[PDB]
């Protein structure tokens, strides 16, 4: 019999043993384990997606994306385990190198020095540069998705909400609504809910920077509509120009209804922060996504000048294109694609 | 318990 963790079977032996619980979601569980073959500690995610089309879609995306990606600040896939025939495949197990902690945990236990904050931010943006150069949007950056070892190496994880958006094509009206985790959610996810861009990831990074500076989330909305109020309580009411940019009439009128709010200066919120950090914070937390700093310009900001080196910041060799996006398909078809995508890890595979 | 930044390989290169 295979090992079992909190009632879930983890059919991953004999290679992977000594499973310990780490966490879960709606259709899976993550455990730590020991790889007896390579003699390394791993994290193993069990996914059981095949009954729901949206779970299948996200599983395929995460797999396709992470199997192409290779970057020091992004967690790689070491192995994928699943059944030898499509009919027996109910679960998929993804294996990664085990990291020691994550930023969410670290921020519960430790006040970070400015030097730590600066280096972590550099690593997040260096990883993001690579992700955005591939035409991928992460869409769920937050502290618990940033893994760390005690050597201060940072890696971005969780591509379960990530997708490709080929910039040759206007995706306005075609992106999934209600992405990101609420506190890290850019205002245009609420106001241009089907037409946002990779700029949402910069917003989330700004939220993360704010959180490193104070060990608390900057915009802790209690519900979807309160989120936008939290944002505007600090940024203040948008300029008329920024309102006049909002293409969606219902959204623009909804903002016109709201009472006026003044800008809270960054240095009253963060009176002990490095001034340059606050400058970069302001640029990342810019209301208008077309005025918000892009990842390359953020890396070039004075705050990160001791680390910025475009000769050592890889970009994707083969950015993903519109081909990698037509996954709006029946769940049974997505299962076939997941089976094909994971075939290279099976005994007897041939291309 | 978090080590100095210079224990990171990436930082050593910089």
């Amino acid at each position: 019999g295979p090992e079992m963790v909190r009632g879930q079977v983890f059919d991953v032996g004999p290679r992977y043993t000594n499973l310990s619980y780490i966490g879960e979601g709606a259709y899976g569980m993550v455990c730590s384990a020991y790889d007896n073959v390579n003699k390394v500690r791993v994290a193993i995610k069990k996914i059981s997606p095949f009954e729901h089309q949206t779970y299948c879609q996200r599983t395929l995306r995460e797999i396709k994306i992470l199997l192409r990606f290779r970057h020091e600040n992004i967690i790689g896939i070491n192995d994928i385990i699943r059944a030898p025939t499509i009919e027996q495949m109910k679960d998929v197990y993804i294996v990664q190198d085990l990291m020691e902690t994550d930023l969410y945990k670290l921020l519960k236990t430790q006040h970070l020095s400015n030097d730590h904050i600066c280096y972590f931010l550099y690593q997040i943006l260096r990883g993001l540069k690579y992700i955005h150069s591939a035409n991928v949007l992460h869409r769920d950056l937050k502290p618990s998705n940033l893994l760390l070892n005690t050597t201060c190496d940072l890696k971005i994880c969780d591509f379960g909400l990530a997708r490709v958006a080929d910039p040759d094509h206007d995706h306005t009206g075609f992106l999934t609504e209600y992405v990101a985790t609420r506190w890290y959610r850019a205002p245009e996810i609420m106001l241009n809910s089907k037409g946002y861009t990779k700029s949402i990831d910069i917003w989330s990074v700004g939220c993360i920077l704010a959180e490193m500076l104070s060990n608390r989330p900057i915009f802790p909305g209690k519900h979807y509509l309160d989120q936008l109020n939290h944002i505007l309580g600090i940024l203040g009411s948008p300029s008329q120009e920024d309102l006049n940019c909002i293409i969606n009439l219902k959204a623009r009128n909804y903002l016109l209804s709201l009472p006026h709010k003044n800008k809270v200066p960054w240095n009253r919120l963060f009176p002990n922060a490095d001034s340059k950090a606050l400058d970069l914070l302001d640029k990342m937390l810019t209301f208008n996504p077309h005025k918000r700093i892009e990842v390359e310009q953020a890396l070039a900001h004075p705050y990160l000048e001791q680390y910025y080196d475009p000769s050592d910041e890889p970009i994707a060799e083969a950015p993903f294109k519109f081909d990698m996006e037509l996954d709006d398909l029946p769940k049974e078809k997505l299962k076939e694609l997941i089976f094909e995508e994971t075939a290279r890890f099976q005994p007897g595979y041939r291309s | 318990q978090l080590k100095p930044i210079e224990s990171s390989i990436l930082a050593q290169r910089r």
